[PDB]
This record gives C-alpha cells, structure tokens and sequence, in this order.
C-alpha cells in the first residue's frame, strides 16, 4: 500500500503473468509505447458502453 | 419404394452439467432398385443444438463440411447393413472442393488440421463407411436388431472416448448385459411399422462413473410408402 | 451505438446502387481491429469503394455510383480515435442524401483457434461431422490413423 | 501377445512400420478391441479415436496390423485392449498389450532436420517448403523434424552468424517446446530477435539450435543449408504470422 | 514470483517505465478506468 | 528501479489499484488474455 507515488523502472523486457488481471485506476490510464500495442485474446475484446 | 423424414434426437448428460441435445430431421428417400436397396440419404435439415440453431463458428464449420455427404447413396442390403456407399467418389470430390474453398476463405491452422485429420477417414470408401457409424441416425436406423446387438457411444464419458454396449434379448425391447452392472445400465426399445420400416426407437445408456447418460431417439414424422 | 465495429473491406449496400460494394479506408493506417484490418472512423469520407455498381438517383439517366460520402451517422462516441463506425452506421454518398448507405456486414471474420476448437460441442461431433477426428478439437491435434486388419 | 513367428506375452519394444499381430486366449466370440496412445504433451493415456478394425472376414483370435504402427509415433506407448465387453481404460490386465515404438532401422533418437518453413502447417514424412527472406514484421515458423522422438521436451535457441562466421546466442524461448509426433512447428515472433540483433549491431543471418532435455540425444545446429535472413531495411505488407489462437473480434459489451 | 494472489494498491499516481512490456492473463483481463484509457503507439495500435 | 528483466508471476488473480496509471515501453507493449479483455472506461478511450 504505497502512500506516495509508486514508480518502477525496467531497462529491459518486463513480463507479467497472472491468472486474472484487474488494472482498475481512479483516473487516466496511459498505455503508450513505440511499437504495436498488441491487445490479444482467445475470446475477443469488448468495450465499456 | 419408401421415403420420409425422420426426427433424430441425441441427449447426452454429463456429470455436473446440463444435458446437451442435438436434433435433426433427415429426409431419406429409399428405393428398392436382388438384395439392392438404395436409401440415398437425401438431406439433413433443422440441425438444432440444445433446442436452438447452432451459432458457434466451429459447429457451423463442421456442419458445412458434413453437408457434402448429403445426399449419399448408401447401399442398404435388407435390414440396415450398408454394404457400400456407391456415391462416394462424387462425395469425395464435393468434400475436396469444400475443403479447398474453406482453406481459401479462411487460412486457419485449426481448420487445416481438421481437414488433414479427416483426410485419413475419407481417403478410402471402406474407411468412409466405417467412420460413417459415428452418426446416431446411421448407426441406429441402419442396424439389424436381432436380440443381440452392440452400440458404440462415441463420446459417452468425455469428448474423444467411446464405449461399447451389448444389449440382451429382452416392440423389440432389449436391455444392457449383466457384467459390470453397477457401471453399465440402460435399455433399448424399437417399434417397427407394418413391414419393417423402423417407426420409433428409444435407447438409453448409463455410465455410472456421477452417471454419464446418453439417450438416442429416432421417430418417423412424414413417411411415405409406395 | 451498436454491438460491433466496421473495418476495411466490410460489406456495404447503397439503396441507389445496383450492387453491394466493399468499404475502403485510407485515412487510418495505424489502428487495426481484427488481425490486420484497419478500423473505419468518421474520417472515411469520399470515394471509399474501388463503387456501388450504377447510381440510380435518376433512373432514366443512370451513371456508375462513384461514392461521395460526406457524413457518417451511427459511430461509437466513446473512442476518440474521429470515432469508430458501427454496423448501425449510415452514410450520405452525396447522391441519395442521408441513410443512403447501409452496412450489411462489419467486415470482421472470427477466425477460430485452439480455445474455440475446444469450446465446440465435441460430444455431438460424431453427429455434426462423422468424418472427423476428435483430436482435432483438442489443443494439440495429432494424426494417428492406426488400423487393425482382421485377416 | 505380440506375434512377429510368435513372440511371448508381455510388453514389447517394436520398430515402426512392421506387419505384426496380436493373439488372445481364454465359436469365435465377438472380440471388441480398443487402442490407446500416450498424449505427446500431457504424457497420459488417451484413446485412439480413428481406430478401426477392418473386417476382411470372420472374426479370429488373431488381429493383424499389417500396415505397421506409424513411424511418426516412434517413441509412443501403444496399448491394445480386448474383451467381450467395453475394453479397459490399466489395473483391475489379463487381456492387454503394451508396445513401445522405436524408429525403423534407426540406431538412436535424433533431430533429423530443422528448417525455416513458409507455411505453418507441418506433418511428418515430407520436406516442408523453407524460406530464405523474412522481415521483422512477419512471424517465422521453425519446423523441427525428429526420428524416433515422440512427445519429447526440447529447448530451441536462436543464434546469429555475423560476417566473421561466429555464432552467438541471440535469443531463447521462455518455455520448452514438445516434439509431438516426431515433428513440431514453433511460431517465433521475429520482431524480438530483430530488436535483440539490432541491439547487438546486408542481412541478419539467424540460425536455430535444438537441444533435447534428454542427455543421450545430441543437438541440432542450423547451417548454411537452412538459415533465415532478416532484412534490416524492409517490412511485410500485411506479414506471415501464426493463427493458432486466431483473431476473434472487437465487439461492444 | 507469487504463489497466491497479488494485490497492489497505490494511493498516488503509478508510473511504469520499461522496454518490452508484456502482460499475460490466463483467464481474463479487466482494464477499468475513471477518466480515460490512452493508447499511443506512434507505430500502430491493435486490439484483436 | 530494475536494470535487468522484471518478471512477476502470479498463480492466482492480480489486482492493481492506482490514481493515475501510466505504463510506457520504449519497445513493444503486448496484452494477452484467454477471456474477454474488458475496457470499462467511465468516460472513454483515447487512441493516437
Ligand atoms: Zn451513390
């Protein structure tokens, strides 16, 4: 439970692996990159609506 | 000299899950034509899964691939023994054209692997006839009920495992044999028309390991005899 | 504003054109939806079919329906990509006015996979496809046509 | 009871592609046989679904597998079940046959070939069409054909060969692949190897190295006869890629 | 590595700076946000 | 701050909370899942 800003810096590949993910953010999420942002699924991707 | 439409229903109940139902109407126009008897398996319509038309892409792909067999020209001898499928080369070429067009439309490795795996089944007429038994209607309608019969439930316990049931002597009702009675159970009832022409049949089999169950029911709906 | 999104080479029908056409997107060259299919936004304006056969605003004086779409109505406003189109979207074509264009298909083809191969009702596969190896419905399909002759 | 003469009872080791027979003991009752093989990736037994018993004539105590068990399945454990009823699925055993497959006239299991194929589809017994030029956008297919290795865990690592003829470890996969039926296709995301080789430094001469986890089997190193070439200045148009999982949709929900 | 479940809550802002980011979910991903979900690639954005 | 490869493996589900999440990758970002990827943005998604 970080009270201040949490900053993680990796100078090489970063790999997460989990059964289920929930990246809930009380604000704005900025997933910016320099190559293809390859969202992929075996069941499809939905939207908020 | 006879024809009609037969309703075929297959209800497979797995343990801890709801029943899965496949229902179809097979338009079959038999013809005496010696021991020759051509049934021609004219068409298969109203394919329903769990009471609803299929919607998954893979089931639709399987139906598209399997629509090439209909119409067959199965050479039933006298009671259901399919000696051969004379309309095989035409079926083979139709299925090859269908496979080519699905490959062109969707170059998917899953569909391609399915095609190669079925190629061995359809490579030879004898192999095609042997693998034709997996259909419930073909297995249960083209079968001699001589008081001692065997039926293979092709995915009875799980997907990809068969199970052999031997039925006893005892409107031609049978019953499952005595060995391993605590695991194998069920019955088979068959009711004929005036002259052969199987009118109804309900067969229930039970794998007691909860209790995997599979009930096959064939019924005559719009028959016509000349 | 619907249940899906429109991508490149999507089915498209104009109530004035003779034959249905295929959508073409060229402004958007970075955003893709289904594999390598570029998504269609409200910025896809003008000649976006390589046409709809023959235009029929005046039936006595027909001409090939070169599209001149100047407005898209039915977009999804929750994605500020311009906003993506939807199966309910309709164009203008500058010939038949609004609601002159219609989307027969969204242009997305759901190519299956191993998970979809497993999700199939394989217990009824012997009825759905008799010439079919159940191992093709597993994650790793391996061809084992082992035969045991009786001679 | 493996036959080919008449061999005694018990589990046996047989070479692939040999006409043999099975015998059973206790007129001509209804024998109902079943076939089981080990799943390559799972390692556990599974029924051979496309298992047919051709009826050339009346039933006999001996079953003839004249086609021979498949060379593609060299290294599997075929199992035959018999009986007057639904055969067993294997400890109550009196009527059961266990055969271990080995390569036909093959001294030891080995990696027979590794190539950079253009088509993702792969099957044992044929030379897959290999490619020479690929781009960072495309996804390469590495086709590994082995002899006598069925369902074998194997690591594969990608080397790069420079103008000086030195092969240096460029990349490696996080997971070990499984040779399924003496054949396997590995989809390699080629963009990673590019990024790495651009970090390390015409075209990029990417070679492959296949090492089984078993100590006895040697390793296969790719050479000039099959090495792929990454174009430093180029891109696919839309790009040979994998379709194992497929592209489903982007819907609204 | 974690054997149970991972639960990280940050009261203030979160910044991750990596080179080759890749998250793998064996079930399903649920990206929830309150303001907006930016997706900038400068090369190309794919969703499925 | 990590100068090598940051690899985190969770057997169960992963929960992340933040105020203003921001993930940047100088190479390629990849999100993988076996079920539907939910983008439940209250206001909307931005793509550039
Ligand atoms: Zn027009």
């Amino acid at each position: 439970s970080i009270a201040g800003n949490l900053s993680v810096t990796v100078d090489e590949n970063l790999m997460y692996d989990a059964q289920d993910m929930t990246l809930t953010a009380q604000g704005g999420m900025k997933l910016l990159a320099n190559a293809k942002i390859g969202l992929k699924s075996s069941e499809g991707v939905d939207i908020a609506q | 000299n006879l024809k009609g439409q037969y309703s075929i229903n297959v209800s497979t109940t797995f343990p801890g899950s709801q029943a899965s139902l496949y229902s179809a109407i097979i338009e079959v126009i038999a013809s005496y034509q010696d021991d020759y008897f051509i049934f021609e398996l004219r068409s298969r319509q109203e394919v329903k899964l769990n009471g609803n038309p299929p919607s998954q892409m893979v089931d639709l792909f399987m139906l598209r691939l399997s629509n090439t067999y209909y119409p067959m020209k199965l050479k039933v001898s006298t009671s259901g023994k399919i000696m051969e499928v004379i309309n095989f080369t035409d079926i083979k070429e139709r299925w090859e054209a269908e496979c080519a067009k699905i490959v062109e439309e969707i170059p998917c490795i899953a569909y391609e692997q399915y095609i190669e795996l079925s190629k061995s089944n359809m490579d030879t007429e004898n192999v095609f006839l042997q693998a034709l038994r997996k259909d419930s209607f073909i297995q249960f309608y083209f079968k001699e009920y001589l008081d001692d019969i065997d039926i293979v439930c092709y995915n009875f316990p799980r997907r990809g495992e068969s199970t052999f049931y031997d039925l006893a002597i005892d409107i031609k009702t049978f019953h499952v044999k005595e060995y391993n009675s605590k695991r194998y159970s069920g019955k088979l009832i068959c009711e004929y028309s005036e002259e052969n022409d199987i009118f109804s049949l309900i067969a229930e089999f039970y794998y007691n390991t909860g209790q995997c169950k599979k009930k096959v029911s064939i019924s005559v709906e719009n028959r016509s005899v000349q | 504003a619907g249940k899906e999104f429109v991508v490149d080479k999507a089915m498209c029908m104009c109530k004035y054109g003779a034959a249905p056409g295929k959508l073409m997107v060229t402004d958007n060259q970075f955003f893709r939806l289904n594999g390598t299919k570029l998504c269609a936004s409200t910025m896809t304006l003008g000649n976006v079919i390589y046409g709809f056969g023959i235009c029929k605003v005046n039936p006595m004086f027909p001409k090939p329906c070169v599209p001149a779409i100047t407005q898209w109505n039915g977009q999804f406003s929750k994605i500020t990509m311009g906003n993506p189109l939807t199966d309910k979207s309709k164009g203008t074509c500058s010939c038949g006015g609004p609601d002159c264009i219609e989307f027969m298909q969204t242009g997305q083809i759901p190519v299956p996979g191993s998970k979809q191969m497993q999700q199939a009702t394989g217990e009824h596969q012997g009825e759905l496809d008799a010439m079919g190896d159940p191992s093709a419905l597993t994650k790793h399909p391996v061809d084992t046509p082992t035969s045991l002759l009786l001679k | 009871k493996d036959s080919t003469k008449e061999v005694g009872c018990g589990s046996v080791q047989y070479e692939a592609n040999l006409k043999f027979a099975l015998r059973v003991k206790y007129k001509a009752p209804k024998l109902k046989c079943k076939g089981y093989c080990t799943n390559a990736v799972t390692g556990e037994y599974e029924e051979i679904s496309k298992f047919r018993v051709d009826e050339n004539g009346a039933y006999t105590d001996t079953f003839y597998c004249d086609d021979g068990l498949q060379e593609s399945h060299a290294g599997a454990d075929y199992v035959f079940s018999f009986g007057i009823n639904n055969p067993y699925g294997f400890m109550i055993v009196p009527s059961i046959q266990k055969i271990h497959l080995i390569g036909r006239n093959l001294k030891k299991p080995q990696i027979t070939s590794v190539i950079w194929s253009s088509k993702e589809m792969i099957k044992f017994g044929e030379d897959s069409p290999r490619r020479k030029s690929i781009n960072y956008n495309e996804d390469g297919f590495l086709h590994i054909h082995a002899r006598g290795m069925y369902g074998q865990k194997v690591r594969v690592e990608l080397f790069e060969k420079d103008s000086t003829g030195i092969k240096k470890l460029l990349l490696g996969l996080k997971d070990d692949v499984t040779i399924l039926d003496n054949v396997v296709c590995v989809p390699v995301e080629m963009s990673g190897v590019y990024a790495k080789a651009a970090k390390g430094r015409l075209s990029f001469e990417i070679l492959a190295k296949v090492t089984p986890l078993d100590t006895s089997i040697a390793a296969f190193e790719q050479d000039d006869k099959s090495l792929i070439e990454l174009q430093i200045y180029g891109k696919a148009d839309e790009a040979a890629k994998s379709t194992v999982n497929g592209t489903m949709k982007f819907m609204i929900a």
